[PDB]
DNA sequence: TCGCCCCCCTTCGGTGCTTTGCACCGAAGGGGGGC
């Protein structure tokens, strides 16, 4: 079979990202994986006259204790031509978020049966590091559609359709969505029944070459106001600053007749009784937060953005928007492993879960605004990553003024 | 001998052509040193004569070697390098002796003139044109081009390292029981074979290198400890750095001090407790490398302390993979940290220091977190794993930090160690307002055109204050308003501001700052007993904030 | 009168914020060391 001509976007050059340090066990796995991939002709050894580079590392899920090579092609993907522009993108189905169980399959190995444009291969180079820099790095480049390159699902699009046709034929109410190297497969069958047809899809796929999600439990968490029977000056100042912030999100919310319950230079702990005209304003404002916002619709031509705040005791709130204060979704992510000690593990898992929800709901991952120092994140995050994709992110230091989402 | 290895194709950057730079004058002794090398380079096939068809040129010179009697040839390829393609460099880092394991048999070999044994892409050679002068007018220069990797060309190190990796790879695969540290042309070869078999494997390696044209002269063939390697001395049981001679001066220039600080950083990899903060402060605000800078008293003390440390003999030990790595950190003051990495007590593998100021405002807990991160990354590079930590911070202190700080933070498995001074939070803001304590409503405003501002407050006890401010900013006036509330309140106070900025800084509990105003606020916070700090939106008519915002007008 | 690599300390300039300075960050200057 012949290659599809691929180009970068005009005026852009290939990626030039340095390899970061890797533990002994990750270096050994990459050496084993790449040595076999080189034997099978999927990759070729290259030298330093190829000026491009992309970081490589490895992940190991614990319900499949084999290492998985992960190349961080985020930079290369940003510079690669769009395939929506040249008639090759994968349409997202609105029915997947309706299914009660969704299983994720790693189908990245199917790409290795299609060759890559000879003139594009140089942009895929990566470098295996060496413990205590005993040797120079060892470099490879792909000869086939790489795992994690956004052009691989697009070029393989024609083929995966033909491979899947009989399964979707025989199961018209199971919905399958391809995102990168992943198939998201959802249905409404009982928990062990659904798992069985997953194993049937797996065997049909083998004919040629994670854990159950539950979207009907992705509860949205709205802005709530506290309920007490006695209210301090500080309580009502906390209440007013929160509503003033929410007046950029919701419509017709006032603080005029809570603001001057606080008339005068008052002590922060003096209890102020609520006027009937204040309880009128508050129970009103709580019902606006009860049911959400009118005029907020997804736009596929714009990027998704996610903000996360640490709340404590294992809780993490998050919002997904495209335009400021027009949240498509607000939520709260909860603890898992039970020690609840490791903030970086919790944030890394929160990012995978939030990004997974975006894939199922809208078909792509958001750019994350992460409440963590860049160097703290980079010291530890790969130790907890379990997805074959990696979202875009940036690092912010925003102190809380209100705790709007708690 | 030139390697029969295949040339690596190399190109100029798109649109560019070759360099054209006239040659300059050199001494009589350097021209005959080069002519000896050059006519010998021509007879060994390393260079070839060219003439006027090739229009490119590049100047040449020579420097002498640590080997006192040999000369090193260099061509000033600064212009050709600019027009040469980029490379992805394969040297990712520098091997460290603390990453070595104990070996029964050890050898250090060096390949001679390794660059000149690696052929250069034939289509590229014409861009390496140069000219050898021979005094001034006695002749015009003879013209050559390189057939091999030139010293001074941007791509020569990468193409030597890559070629060396290819040549060695057969022998590494055949002898996995033999560790070969490969740095440029320097080969450390360790094994657990008895000296007899080991020397068989060395001659076998040497013969394999020579078939590919890499000579290994016995002059650079070490077979007995102590081995000289990467600036260290390798003994069977331990390693030392080669001697570090510090400059000693009556008068110090900026450039002298820069040299001194560099020597001390290098020493800090094995000499515990080195400090460079006061010496480095002398470089701040200077404007010439030859400007004389008098040492402050603090820098003299620091220098003397370092000098005491460096006359004590030290050594590192080698890595035992069957034992844990342990990393212990001490606080030295003024944002300075020192650490040791060991496996058995009082036998350091190496040491180090962390002294970077990250951010305008920070505290000891953050900086300790940063030291831990620097150490974790260094341990991954050298040993492929992170160490267990021993830290002078109590579990209560850390738990108080990661529950009241809004950013995700973490430290891996660690054990408290009581080595004062301990790392501690210097104050904590109350989560709830304080009963019976005064309540200050603070505010400050400045005018952008003016340099002019006011800071002041009002109080639930009837107190008020306003002070004029000159050459200030909007953010400064807000910090000033908080400064006065802390100044005029008792040991317990409640404060309300409308500065997200100020609340942002102070809520992160900083204990140090590059700003003297923020430093003053930190001093006042440490002296207090309880402080609750609250925010309200500005210009919304809120009682307290209202009256003070009126007042600051 | 040269090349490539890692490290540290200082300085500078680009970016984004519901900003008007400020805080962050990468690159470049200096130094150490390696070949
Ligand atoms: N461009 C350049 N390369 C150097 C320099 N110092 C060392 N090297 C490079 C070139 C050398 O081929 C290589 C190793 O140098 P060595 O000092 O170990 O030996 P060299 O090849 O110079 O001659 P020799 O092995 O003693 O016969 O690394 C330098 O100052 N400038
Ligand atoms: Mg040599």
């Amino acid at each position: 079979i012949e290659t599809v001509p691929v180009k970068l976007k005009p005026g852009m050059d290939g990626p030039k990202v340095k390899q970061w340090p890797l533990t002994e066990e990750k270096i050994k796995a990459l050496v084993e994986i790449c040595t076999e991939m080189e034997k099978e002709g999927k990759i070729s050894k290259i030298g330093p006259e190829n000026p491009y580079n992309t970081p490589v590392f490895a992940i190991k899920k614990k319900d499949s204790t084999k290492w998985r090579k992960l190349v961080d092609f985020r930079e290369l993907n940003k510079r690669t031509q769009d395939f929506w522009e040249v008639q090759l993108g994968i349409p997202h189905p609105a029915g997947l978020k309706q299914k009660k169980s969704v299983t994720v399959l790693d189908v990245g190995d199917a790409y290795f049966s299609v060759p890559l444009d000879k003139d594009f291969r140089k942009y895929t180079a990566f470098t295996i590091p060496s413990i205590n820099n005993e040797t120079p790095g060892i470099r490879y480049q792909y000869n086939v559609l790489p795992q994690g390159w956004k052009g691989s699902p697009a070029i393989f699009q024609s083929s995966m359709t033909k491979i899947l046709e009989p399964f979707r034929k025989q199961n018209p109410d199971i919905v399958i969505y391809q995102y990168m190297d992943d198939l998201y497969v959802g249905s409404d069958l009982e928990i062990g029944q659904h798992r069985t047809k997953i194993e049937e899809l797996r065997q049909h796929l083998l004919r040629w070459g994670g854990y159950e999600l539950h979207p009907d439990k992705w509860t949205v968490q709205p802005i709530v106001l506290p309920e007490k029977d006695s209210w301090t000056v500080n309580d009502i100042q906390k209440l007013v600053g929160k509503l003033n912030w929410a007046s950029q999100i919701y419509a017709g919310i006032k603080v005029r007749q809570l603001s001057k319950l606080l008339r005068g230079t008052k002590a922060l702990t003096e209890v102020v009784p609520l006027t009937e005209e204040a309880e009128l304003e508050l129970a009103e404002n709580r019902e606006i937060l009860k049911e959400p916002v009118h005029g907020v619709y997804y736009d596929p031509s714009k990027d998704l953005i996610a903000e996360i705040q640490k709340q404590g005791q294992g809780q993490w709130t998050y919002q997904i928007y495209q335009e400021p204060f027009k949240n498509l979704k607000t939520g709260k992510y909860a603890r898992m492993k039970g020690a609840h000690t490791n903030d970086v593990k919790q944030l890394t898992e929160a990012v995978q879960k939030i990004a997974t929800e975006s894939i199922v709901i809208w078909g792509k991952t958001p750019k994350f605004k992460l409440p963590i120092q860049k160097e703290t994140w980079e010291a530890w995050w790969t130790e907890y990553w379990q997805a074959t994709w990696i979202p875009e992110w940036e690092f912010v230091n925003t102190p809380p003024l209100v705790k709007l989402w708690y | 001998p030139i390697s029969p290895i295949e040339t690596v194709p190399v190109k100029l950057k798109p649109g560019m052509d070759g360099p054209k730079v006239k040659q300059w004058p050199l001494t009589e002794e350097k021209i005959k040193a080069l002519v000896e090398i050059c006519t010998e380079m021509e007879k060994e096939g390393k260079i070839s004569k060219i003439g006027p068809e090739n229009p490119y040129n590049t100047p040449v010179f020579a420097i002498k070697k640590k080997d006192s009697t040999k000369w090193r040839k260099l061509v000033d390829f600064r212009e050709l390098n600019k027009r040469t393609q980029d490379f992805w460099e394969v040297q990712l880092g520098i091997p460290h002796p603390a990453g070595l394991k104990q070996k029964k048999s050890v050898t250090v070999l060096d390949v001679s003139a390794a660059f000149y044994s690696v052929p250069l892409d034939k289509d590229f050679r014409k861009y390496t044109a140069f000219t050898i002068p021979s005094i001034n007018n006695e002749t015009p220069g003879i013209r050559y081009q390189y057939n091999v990797l030139p010293m001074g060309w941007k791509g020569s190190p990468a193409l030597l390292q890559s070629s060396m990796t290819k040549i060695l790879e057969p022998f590494r695969k055949q002898n996995p029981d033999i560790v070969i540290y490969q740095y440029m042309d320097d080969l450390y070869v360790g094994s657990d074979l008895e000296i007899g078999q080991h020397r068989t494997k060395i001659e076998e390696l040497r013969q394999h290198l020579l078939r590919w044209g890499f000579t290994t002269p016995d002059k650079k063939h070490q077979k007995e400890p102590p081995f000289l390697w990467m600036g260290y001395e390798l003994h069977p049981d331990k390693w030392t750095v080669q001697p570090i001679v510090l400059p000693e001066k009556d008068s110090w220039t900026v450039n002298d001090i820069q040299k001194l600080v560099g020597k001390l950083n290098w020493a800090s990899q094995i000499y515990a407790g080195i400090k460079v903060r006061q010496l480095s402060k002398l470089l701040r605000g200077t404007k010439a490398l030859t400007e004389v800078v008098p040492l402050t008293e603090e820098a003299e003390l620091e220098l003397a302390e370092n000098r005491e440390i460096l006359k004590e003999p030290v050594h590192g030990v080698y890595y035992d993979p069957s034992k844990d790595l342990i990393a212990e950190i001490q606080k030295q003051g003024q944002g300075q940290w020192t650490y040791q990495i060991y496996q058995e007590p009082f036998k350091n593998l190496k040491t180090g220091k962390y002294a970077r100021m990250k951010g305008a405002h920070t505290n000891d807990v953050k900086q300790l977190t940063e030291a831990v991160q620097k150490i974790a990354t260094e341990s991954i590079v050298i040993w492929g794993k992170t160490p267990k930590f021993k830290l002078p911070i109590q579990k209560e202190t850390w738990e108080a930090w990661w529950t009241e700080y809004w950013q995700a933070t973490w430290i891996p498995e660690w054990e408290f160690v009581n080595t004062p001074p301990l790392v501690k939070l210097w104050y904590q803001l109350e989560k709830e307002p304080i009963i019976g304590a005064e309540t200050f409503y603070v505010d400050g405003a400045a005018n952008r055109e003016t340099k002019l501002g006011k800071a002041g407050y009002v109080t639930d006890r009837g107190r008020q204050k306003v002070v004029p401010l000159t050459d200030t900013t909007n953010q400064k006036t807000e910090l000033q308003a908080i400064h006065l509330a802390l100044q005029d309140s008792g040991l317990e106070v409640n404060i309300v501001t409308d500065s997200q900025y100020a609340l942002g800084i102070i809520q992160a509990q900083p204990d140090k700052s590059e700003s003297e105003l923020v430093s003053q606020i930190i001093e006042q916070l440490i002296k207090k007993e309880k402080v609750y700090l609250a925010w309200v939106p500005a210009h919304k008519g809120i009682g307290g904030n209202e009256q003070v915002d009126k007042l600051v007008s």
